Formats: C-alpha cells, structure tokens, sequence
RNA sequence: CCGAUAACGAACGAGACUCUGGCAUGCUAACUAGUUACGCGACCCCCGAGCGGUCGGCGUCCCCCAACUUCUUAGAGGGACAAGUGGCGUUCAGCCACCCGAGAUUGAGCAAUAACAGGUCUGUGAUGCCCUUAGAUGUCCGGGGCUGCACGCGCGCUACACUGACUGGCUCAGCGUGUGCCUACCCUACGCCGGCAGGCGCGGGUAACCCGUUGAACCCCAUUCGUGAUGGGGAUCGGGGAUUGCAAUUAUUCCCCAUGAACGAGGAAUUCCCAGUAAGUGCGGGUCAUAAGCUUGCGUUGAUUAAGUCCCUGCCCUUUGUACACACCGCC
C-alpha cells in the first residue's frame, strides 16, 4: 500500500479485443470497455475477490483472466439473471451477457433486421431520426445542420 | 454516570455497534447483498463491504429512538434525493426488501419485536445490549 | 338516563358560531347541566386559485378564493339525561350542527 | 360516517344547491319581481324563503304556482317527501334591490319605452325610495349598429375597499 | 346504429367522461372538493357558492 | 496549460523526495503536495495518512474535504 | 476573551490606518464567537459598519448561484484558512485579515455618463465604506477565480489571497485589480 | 426462430404458455382479455388462409385495428391495416410476432423539406 | 423550523428562561445585571427576530422576482 | 395636508377598509393539542448516589379516576399613535436622529372619470345577423392527426464540476389533500413476496382522531475520487421487467442492465430584484384511469449591493410652441 511503482504495473492493459487504462482504479478502468458499466464493473469484482482500491495496472495475469471468465460467462457465477444487458434474445431467446464489439455487430444487424421488416422505428433508424416519439420539430438541429 | 445512547455521537456509536455485529456474527445475511442497489436513487452500490451490519445497526438505532417503524418507515428515513437526470430531482424512497429483510435478521437476533398494532419495536435485553455498547463508547471516546 | 353527549357546531362565519356557543351554553347553566369547555378546531382555509380572465389572453392575472370553515365541539355531560332534557335547537340558517353520543 | 361526506365537500355542496336553486328560481320568477331566496336548514327539514315583489303573482291559483315549484325542487334535489317547504316573503323597499330593479327595468325595455326615459325614471324610483347614490349603466347596441353604453349616475357612490361589500349591492 | 354501437365506446373515465355541471363544457373544470363546474361558471357562481377574496 | 498527467503510484525519485523534506515546511495539505510533487492527490492523501501513522507530521484539521497538517514542533 | 473560532483572541489587532477603523468590526464590542447571525444588517444604511468583518467575508464568499444559502460550509471555509493562515504565518489570522483590507481597498475610482476620454469622465476619491466592501469582494473573487477548476482546494485559495494581500505581492487577485483601478483613475484624473 | 424454437412449434403454442416467450407488454396483453374484434379477426384470416390456394398467397382482408399483436398463426396472411386513409397490405414474415400490426404502416408519408416561406425572418 | 432556526430557537429560549428564572425564583438585581451582558452581547438573544417569510405572488416564482419577459 | 386664494360648497379615487404577520406567561377553554406532576414499568450507572438519566412506553374524561394552558388551537380583547425626547421647519403641515418598545413602512385584496374597434360568438339552454340542416358544419362509431422536421424564436429545466460527484451515518418543515348525485376514479398504516420498478392480505381515516410526530430536500459528519470531457453530463440508442386502460405503436409512465453526445461558464443584446428579499433547496394543489421539465402556493438555507438620480426607458404637474386632432407610427 502507497508503495513505488510496481515493476509488472503496465500502464495500459488489453482485454479481449480493447485497450483499458490501468492508470486508473479497476472498479472504474474496465468501464472502458463497451457494454461495461460502474455497477457491473462493481459486482464481477465483488464476486472476483478482488480489493478494490488497487489500481488495474498492478493486477496479475490470473486475476484478470478470472476477471475476465466471470465477464464472459457471468451466468455461473451467480450473477442474478436480471442484471444482464442481453436478456431474452430475439434470435434464440437465450440470456446472455455482451461484452464487446459482438455488442456493435449485434445492434447492427437488429437495426438491420429492424429495416429489413420494416419497422416503424427501424424506419426511422433508417432515415436517422428520433425513434422514441420525441419532438423533432424543433431540437436535435445539431445534427443534421 | 449512567450513559444512554442519546449522550454519545451516533455516528460512531453507530459505527461501534455495526462493528460489534460484525464480530458477533449471527447474522441472516441474505445472499444478494454484494449485487443490488440500496435505493432506486443510489446509482451505486455501497462501497463497503459489510454496508448490511451498519444499516441494520442504524435501523437498530431508530426503533430505539422511536417504536412502530415499518418497513415503510424506514424507507422513509432511508429516503434519498433522486436526481432524475435531466428532469429536477425529487425525493425517492428506500429499498422495501432490504428494510424488510434487514428486520427480519433483527428478530433472528431477538432484539425486535412486533407490536401489539402494526409494526415492530426493540426488546429490553436488546436496550441494554444498545446501553452497554453506548456506555462503552462513551467510556472510549472519553478516554 | 346517564347520558355523555358530543355536539358539534361549524359554519362559515365567526359571529353566528360565536352566539350559538354562547347561548347554547348559557341555557345549560341556567339548566345545570356542567357544561364541557368550548374547544375551536382548527380553521379549515380552502383555498381556489383561478385566472381572472375566461380568455388566457392578458397579464395572467390569477383570482384566489378562500372559504374559512370554524368549527367548534362542546360536550355536554349530566349525571341526568340530557335529550330529553335539552331538545331546543335555536339555530340560525347558515351554521351546521350535530349531535353525536359518546359511544358515536 | 362513511355515508356522510366530509365538512369540505358538505359546504360545497351546500354552496351549489344555494347557487342552482337562486338560477333556477332567477330563471322562473324572473316576472314576478324575483328578488333573492334564503334556505334555513334543520336535519329534520329545510326551510326555502323567496323574495320577491309579486307575492300575489308567484302565488298560483289557491297556491298552485307555489306547489307545483315546491314539488320541483322536491323532485330535483330529491329531498325526503315533506321535508321542504317554500315561503314567499314580500320584499320592504323594492327601490333598494337592485336584483328586483334590474328586472323592472328590463321588463320595461322589453316592452320598448324610450331607454333614456325607462332609466331616468328607474333612477328617480330608485332615489325616492331612499338611497344614498345610485348608478345604472346600459351597454348595448344603441342607436346604430355601433355599441355604445350610457351610465346615469348621481348621489354617493364608493368603489373600493370593504365597505362596498355591505353598501353596495350589485345586479 | 343500434344499442350495440351508438354509445358502445366506454368514457368510464377521463374527460370525456366529465362535464361542466353548469354549462356542460369540458374545459377548465375544477375537479377540487367535487366541484364538477367550469372555470368561467365558477368565476360567475362563487359568490353565490361563497368562495370570497380576502387577499 | 494543457495537461498535468499526475502521478497515481510513486516511484523512486519521488518517494525519497516525499520523506526527505516534506515535513520541514509550515503547511501541509494534499492540495499542496499534489501540485508540488505532481502526483494524483489521492496518492497525496495515502502517503499523508501513512506518515501521519508513521508520525513524523502533526495533524490539526481532519475535515472531511479540506485536511491540514503541520510538521511536529521543532525545540 | 471573545475567542472566535475557540482561539485568536481578538484584542491583539491593530488598526494601523484611521481611515477605515471606523468600520472594521474585529473589536471586542464587536468580537463573537462565531461569524453567523440574523443581525438585521441590510435593513439600514450603514447597519454594515457594526457589522464584524468576519460576518461580511462569510456573507461575501457564498457566490455564483451554487453557493446561496450554503453559509455553514462558507464558514468551515474561513475556520479552515484561517487554521491555514495561521500555520504559514503564525501571527493572528485576524490581523492578516484586517491588513489585506486595508491594502486591498482601492483609494480612488473613476464614474460618469458622458463621452469616455479613457473608460470613465473624472476621477473620485472614494469613502471607506466603499473601500472596506470593494476590498472584500475582490478577496472573494480572487479566491472563487483561484479555485475554480484546479486541484488546489478553495480554503488555500482564500488563504494565499489574504497572505499576499495583507503583504501586497501582485500574486494576489486583488491588488491586481485594484492597481488597475487606480491607475486609470490617475490617467482620467 | 423468435426465442429459439421454430415457426411450426410456434403454430401449436397455446396463449398461456406463450405469455413467457413474449415480451412484458404483449404478456400484459395476453393477459388482458382479448375483446370480440381481435376473434374476428382470427377467424377471418383462418378462413381466408384455408381458402388460399395451395403455393399462392391468401386474398387481402382489410381492417382499421391496428393495435393487434401479432401471432406466428397469421405468419404469411394477407392484411389491410389502415393508416388513417387507406388499407395498407403487409406480409407477416416469421419475424414479426413481437410487433403490432400498426408498426408497419406509416400514418404519415416522411418530409422532404422545401424552401422555408416568410417565416423565420 | 430547520437546523439553525432551531439552534437559534434553542439559545434564546436558554436566555428568556434563565432571566425569567432570575426575575422570579431570585431578585431581579441578577436578573438585571445579566440582562445587561445579554442585551449589550445579542439582542436576538431575548427578543425573536419578528421576519419570517413572504407570499409568493401569481407573477413570479418568489416573492419577488417576475417571470422573464421577452417583447420579440 | 398647511396655507394663500373669485371662489363657496361638495363627490369619487387615494386614504380609509378587510385579511394577513409580528407581542401578548393577561381572559376563555381544551381526551380529534398538549404541558407539568405522580404511579407503573424497560434499560445504563449501580462503586453508591436513585428526587441519577432516557422513553414518541403505559395510566391518572375509562368519570371521581392529579393539576395547568407555557407550548398547540381560536375567539373575545389589547397593543403603535410620529406617542416621548433632541434637532430642522412659516415654527403650521410635517422631516431626520434617538429612547422605550414585538413592531417606529408586514404583504395582499378592493380600487375613480374616460376609453382601446386590445381578447374571448372554442364557457354557457349569452346572443343579433348570416351559413348548414339528412350524403348534416347536428350527432355516433373505427382509425389517423393535433408530437409530424433543412431552420428561426420564447418561456424553462439539466448542466459545464473539488464550494464538486458517489457511498454510508447523523439530522430539521409548513401550506394543503384524501373514498364522489350523475362519476366507475380516494389518502394510506402494517405484514409477506420480489433486488427495483410492483403485487399479495389485514386494517385506519369522510379526518387537529388515520396516513402523520407528514423522520423533505438542501445542509452536517466520515469514505472514495483528483483536474481528465474524469466517478461531471445523461441526450441518443438496444435488450428485458412492472402499473393504468378497451387500447401504451409515432416508445403513457416507472424500473434494471448497457451509451457517455455537446457542454471547459456562453457574442451582439437582455430579464428580474432591496430582506427572510434574490438564489439554492425540496414539498403540496391544479391538470390525473396514467402522470409535471408548467403553474399556484408552501416551507428550509440564506446573502452582496443601495437609502440616490433623471443619464437610458418612461410616469405625473406647471409654463411654453404647434401647420398635430385617426392626435409624431402625425403632417408635409
Ligand atoms: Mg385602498
Ligand atoms: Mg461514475
């Protein structure tokens, strides 16, 4: 605690596929990732045991990789069900929790498949409006002008 | 010199009486304590670890201070200021299970009872358990 | 009965309230009845805030309203009856009254 | 109880009954010299006073005018059978109601006098019944189709403060 | 129509379910203490119900 | 006036620095260490407390946002 | 004896100039405990002048819309740099308080309607009133400015300013800004 | 595949046990009564779709209720949702079931700004 | 009230209670000659500040101030 | 208002008035408010206090079975009048300072003549005239629309952070509402289930009896963070779960998990405001089957500046000038 600099404390980290900044707190830097929140951030480290108030760069290879197991395939861990991002696919009506760039690919293929049946918001999607009934009278001039 | 816990600051007295449930450990600690919020309001869990023995030593504390407190009760003491995002904030309410379950574990330690009406109220041996602690305390933050 | 009776009287005004509680009274002491004191409930303001125009154009000027309702309860208790000793109402248009048991 | 509303809502009602019987009573009797109703409550009845000018004439044929409205208002706000009863008051200084002048007037402007003459005397009977100031203003289509209001005023007349409340009255 | 569509769409609720006691508009009621009345009824009639200014 | 990248963890020439002058002057906050030692702040407040146990810095204030400290009296 | 804040006893300050003395409040008649009271101060002109000058820094720090009724943490504010104040000077915080609005109450100001020559018509020497209060919205301002999006808390802030300008030091807000004004009073003379 | 079994399943998946594959709204839905108007329209789109000749599409049935959820049973029919003027035809692709019938015909045709007028001066 | 109005309720009724214990249960000579250090100290001490509020007014969200108001 | 005075005598407005708030240990009363005392108790000290301390624990209008209104309530009353002092003043009207006093200017409501082609015929079984009146401009039902977006404007809210955000602990309100003639629709305690959004049973309250002692927010105390578009910021957008209804899609609303976008304090211009005021801060009512970023009020924290001016915008009186009189947005 409030040591030097730890020699394998590397500044930046790679987790799957996405650099996180380990200068940072661990209950905070994996929030980098896409898909990763401060409370699920919060519950894979409580349920890692792993203390909190050390940064991510000082961390081993067999914590993250327990870390990075619990987030993969949090279902086993005792991660309640609803707590999920992916919950009740459209596809296969599976739970499951998204992680990474599959979170991108995923909601593109669902605006795609949105469109493809024609949607009212898949419509919108389409022409890169609002699609949850909100003014467009009047805001959001920014982005198109 | 006899010491209630109205002469002692409840703030460590609290922290004091949290401390000694932790180490007299006879708890019904239900397992979603690591996971859920403690408020629709909070945006984060509670930082610390055992946050449960504190809330049910304050919860302690206030049906000391007064008898009948509910489950809704006590989500009204521990109400919070939701801020609602974009919208002005408001005051939102406690979490109904977590008060309630917290109860429960209180009579697991038979130091509540319910009331004749409705509603539950501290037992005697669990005053004088709250009195020792608060004349303890006293006795450490005096010397 | 051996009678405790409650009467209530309310009204929107002051002075007939005031007049019925001192009458009323006073004909139970000339009656020997031991009379209850008077006890003022608090006074119940209703308050109606309304724009003044029936347009909505103009300066947004708001009407409030208010009605005061006072209320008061004297109690009447004799080691006697009391109904069928005391019927006379002597009320005036205006002013609510009722006549409740202790048992009510 | 729970059949009993609260006090609140008591008055409020009690208020539009007041309201909706003085319209209607406004409505009907607007001939006879219409004047003002007083109601007198008692849980065991409720006593209905009218004021008017014409008591002869609100009276019907051995009473039958004023039975046919008490079972009006009987049938209307549905009262307990016998539990109403109406008394026409004949009103003291008819030059003082402005309710029951406002009527003469209009009486007599429906019946086509000169308006100017119609005020000049309503005025005068006004003033020599008694009065410490008066003012009558008519507000219409007067002579062409452009609207134009002539006010005839004279004697004492205050517009502000409390007082106004209780020396003035207003139709 | 017939019974079976002349009044068939429910207003057990809601605005159109309410209308002015007086002049049966459904605008600006006052739903307060049961009023049921009109903003511009009550701004005529509230003398006579006795709701007075003071302030 | 651009960035001022602070130091989360210490290292060598920084920690020796830390113990072999910073309790020689009047004031001591983690406000001043942080931006004469160009070091996050919450380091500031870690290495403060624990010199604090150590004992070599006189404590006063113990505020919840705003904490002072004295070095001990020197005579 | 007064002892506000439990110590700095207030009976050791000096006034060095008479020019403000009549409206500095540090004095035991005027000496509290603590810098919070419903004094009625605003009700009447020149009320301020009794006022301690405590109570107007506390009163002139809580600024800028999230700070106008948080008075107790303005408070704990001036407990803490005066604490601060205290440890790198070691005189009566006071004292240094009572200097600083001496030095950083600008003499002169300029102010009229008509065709600025430079900024403003004539130059006018000012009251003390004007002074003590200019002086310590300054010292405000140069302690909200100082603090504002910077680590450095707003309790040092408020205590460098009031150490340089109970020195004057040009490092402080406020004598830089009262500089300013006397010299454009001095060239609008 | 709508949470993972088939179409053909889907066909002989009765209304309670189909409640839980269903999002909350619809299970609210369902679980709500279904009024007269919602039964005609099934048994109009069952007789039409038995009457539909064999590898050729059913005839269109029309009908301004559009709140109707829609069913795997209707998968492939021929219907008319109004949009306020006219009836629009919508295939029901095995996809669609989560939807109501009115997400597929726009009420309003999109904008295609002209010149602003004398306005915004 | 609040936190500080009651602190401040608190500490006169201390002060109006001690001199009217003074004036009473003993001479009014140590009830004048602490009557004097509290008036000469704080005159809210003894005699409530009479402020406490004002009505808002259907022009503005206070008291006081108005609504914005625009001409364009 | 005093005064002069071809005026005299009046009248409205203003003032006056009513409410409101501020002091009343003075009166009246108080089990739908309590205070004090006592007795039961519970617990700490019991070394020893013991008339030690707490209790929002229970009783003493359960009728003989304690007193009292300080607190609370609301009525009668009182109280402030430029009343006293000093000064200025024609020594008249009156003004300033000071004492004593709760208060030496508490805010509202009401509010004159004459008008405006200002607004409302979408409030009316208020209404003239005109239009339509069975393929109805009446009226009903179903659906859509009133939200639709290259953009402009206004009132607002959220914010730009360390005077902060999060996590926990401690801790203080007042207004006012609450079950329906039609009219179905109340405010809610407690217990259980669920993590939350909710649901499941038992009650209370038609009300100073119940919600409720309205355990509000802000604030206060400790934790983490550490100057980064960062733990600020939560718009967009996905999945899922709840309530209202007959119906929630162009998402009613609420909730969980994801996304952290602009924004680093804002040009030319401009709004409001002098004390419990601005501002922060929450809470009631109105709309409500579902509901507030609005509004009406309420309370909490709580200031800086000023006791002046006509410079800007105007307002009122006298004099003056006019070629204006639809009246300088004139006329020419
Ligand atoms: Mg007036
Ligand atoms: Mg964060």
């Amino acid at each position: 605690m409030s040591l030097v600099i730890p020699e394998k404390f590397q500044h930046i980290l790679r987790v799957l596929n996405t650099n996180i900044d380990g200068r940072r707190k661990i209950a905070f830097a994996i929030t980098a990732i896409k898909g990763v929140g401060r409370r699920y951030a919060h519950v894979v480290l409580r349920k890692a045991d792993i203390d909190l108030t050390k940064r991510a760069g000082e961390l081993t290879e067999d914590e993250v990789e327990r870390v990075i197991t619990i987030m993969q395939n949090p279902r086993q861990y005792k991660i309640p069900d609803w707590f999920l991002n992916r919950q009740k696919d459209v596809k296969d009506g599976k739970y499951s929790q998204v992680l990474a760039n599959g979170l991108d690919n995923k909601l593109r293929e669902d605006l795609e498949r949105l469109k493809k049946i024609r949607a009212h918001r898949g419509l919108r999607h389409f022409w890169g409006l609002r699609v949850r009934g909100q003014h467009t009278k009047t805001t959001g001039r920014r982005g198109r002008t | 010199p006899g010491v209630t816990v109205k002469d002692v600051n409840q703030q460590e007295f609290v922290r004091a009486l949290a401390a000694f449930l932790k180490k007299s450990g006879k708890l019904k600690v239900p397992e979603w304590v690591d996971t859920v919020k403690l408020a629709k309001h909070k945006e984060l869990a509670p930082y610390d670890e055992n946050w449960f023995y504190t809330r049910a030593a304050s919860t302690a504390r206030h049906l000391y201070l007064r008898g009948g407190a509910g489950v809704g009760s006590m989500t009204k003491i521990y109400g919070g200021r939701q801020r609602n995002g974009v919208m002005p904030s408001h005051f939102s309410r406690g979490s109904k299970s977590v008060a309630r379950r917290v109860l429960q574990a209180l009579e697991g330690l038979k130091m509540v009872e319910k009331d004749q009406d409705g509603g539950r109220k501290l037992t005697p041996q669990g005053q004088r358990d709250l009195d020792r602690i608060a004349g303890q305390v006293a006795a450490a933050n005096k010397k | 009965a051996i009678h405790r009776i409650r009467i209530t009287l309310t009204s929107r005004n002051v002075k007939s309230l005031e007049k019925v509680c001192a009458d009323l009274i006073r004909g139970a002491k000339e009656k020997n009845l031991k009379v209850k004191g008077p006890v003022r409930m608090p006074t119940k303001t209703l308050r109606i805030t309304t724009r003044k125009t029936p347009c909505g154009e103009g300066s947004k000027t708001w009407d409030r309203f208010q009605m005061r309702i006072h209320k008061r309860l004297i109690d009447l208790h004799s080691p006697s009856e009391i109904v069928k000793q005391i019927t006379s109402i002597s009320i005036e248009p205006g002013v609510e009254v009722e006549v409740t048991i202790a048992d009510a | 109880m729970a059949v009993q509303i609260s006090k609140k809502r008591k008055f409020v009602a009690d208020g539009i009954f007041k309201a909706e019987l003085n319209e209607f009573l406004t409505r009907e009797l607007a001939e006879d010299g219409y004047s003002g109703v007083e109601v007198r409550v008692t849980p065991t009845r409720t006593e209905i006073i009218i004021l008017a000018t014409r008591t002869q004439n609100v009276l019907g044929e051995k009473g039958r005018r004023i039975r046919e409205l008490t079972a009006v208002v009987q049938k209307r706000f549905g009262f307990p059978e016998g539990s109403v009863e109406l008394y026409a008051e004949k009103v003291a200084t008819r030059g003082l109601c402005a309710i029951a002048q406002a009527e003469s007037l209009r009486y007599k402007l429906l019946g086509g006098l000169a308006v100017r003459r119609a005020c000049y005397g309503v005025l005068r009977f006004i003033m020599e019944s008694g009065a410490k100031g008066c003012e009558v203003v008519v507000s219409g289509k007067l002579r062409g189709q452009r609207a134009k209001s002539m006010k005839f005023v004279d004697g004492l007349m205050i517009h502000s403060g409390d007082p106004v409340n209780y020396y003035v009255d207003t139709a | 129509g017939h019974q079976q569509l002349y009044w068939s769409h429910p207003r057990k609720f809601g605005q159109g379910s309410r209308s002015c006691r007086v002049c049966s508009n459904r605008h600006g009621l006052i739903r307060k203490y049961g009023l049921n009345m009109c903003r511009q009824c009550f701004r005529q009639y509230a003398k006579d119900i006795g709701f007075i200014k003071l302030d | 006036r651009d960035k001022l990248n602070n130091l989360v963890l210490f290292d060598k020439a920084t920690y020796d620095k830390l113990c072999k002058e910073v309790p020689n002057y009047k004031l001591i906050t983690p406000a001043v260490v942080s931006e004469r030692l160009k070091i996050r702040g919450s380091l500031a407040r870690a290495a403060l407390q624990e010199l604090l146990s150590k004992g070599l810095i006189k404590l006063v204030s113990k505020h919840r946002a705003q904490v002072i400290y004295t070095r001990n009296t020197k005579g | 004896d007064i002892k506000l804040f439990g110590k700095w006893s207030t009976d050791d300050v000096q006034i060095n100039d008479i020019s403000l003395q009549d409206y500095i409040a540090v004095k035991e008649k005027y000496a509290k405990y603590l810098p919070h009271s419903a004094g009625r101060y605003a009700a009447k002109r020149f009320r301020k002048a009794q006022c301690p000058i405590v109570e107007r820094l506390t009163n002139s720090m809580m600024m800028h819309g999230r700070n106008n009724g948080k008075k107790l943490m303005t408070v704990r504010i001036v407990k803490h740099a005066f604490e601060i104040i205290h440890l790198l000077t070691g005189e009566n915080p006071l004292q240094v308080l009572v200097n600083a609005i001496i030095n950083s109450g600008p003499r002169e100001d300029s102010t009229r309607i008509g065709r600025a020559g430079t900024v403003r018509r004539q130059a006018v020497d000012v009251s003390p009133l004007r002074r003590v209060n200019q002086a310590i919205w300054l010292l405000c301002t140069g302690a909200r400015e100082a603090a504002f999006r910077n680590i450095k808390t707003i309790a040092e802030c408020l205590a460098d300013e009031l150490i340089n300008a109970a020195k004057g030091s040009s490092n402080s807000y406020a004598i830089k800004k009262k500089d300013e004004l006397e010299r454009v009073a001095k060239s609008n003379r | 595949t709508y949470r993972g079994v088939d179409l053909d399943q889907l066909l002989d998946m009765s209304y309670e046990q189909l409640m839980q594959l269903y999002s909350a709204r619809q299970r609210r839905r369902l679980n709500r009564g279904l009024r007269r108007k919602q039964h005609s329209l099934l048994k109009r789109l069952r007789k039409a779709k038995k009457e539909a000749p064999p590898m050729e599409k059913p005839e269109v049935v029309k009908t301004h209720l559009r709140d109707m959820i829609i069913l795997p049973e209707m998968v492939g029919s021929m219907v008319g949702v109004y949009n306020g003027k006219t009836f629009n035809q919508v295939e029901i692709k095995p996809e669609m079931i989560g939807h109501y019938l009115g997400e597929f015909s726009i009420t309003y045709k999109p904008v295609k700004h002209g010149r602003p007028g004398i306005g915004a001066t | 009230g609040g936190h500080v109005a009651q602190i401040y309720a608190i500490r006169q009724s201390i002060s109006k209670a001690l001199v009217a214990y003074y004036q009473k249960y003993v001479d009014e000579a140590s009830k004048k000659e602490i009557k004097d250090i509290l008036i000469q100290y704080d005159r809210t001490l003894l005699v409530a500040d009479p402020r406490r509020c004002e009505s808002k007014k259907f022009g503005g969200p206070g008291a006081r101030a108005r609504y914005q108001k625009s001409y364009r």
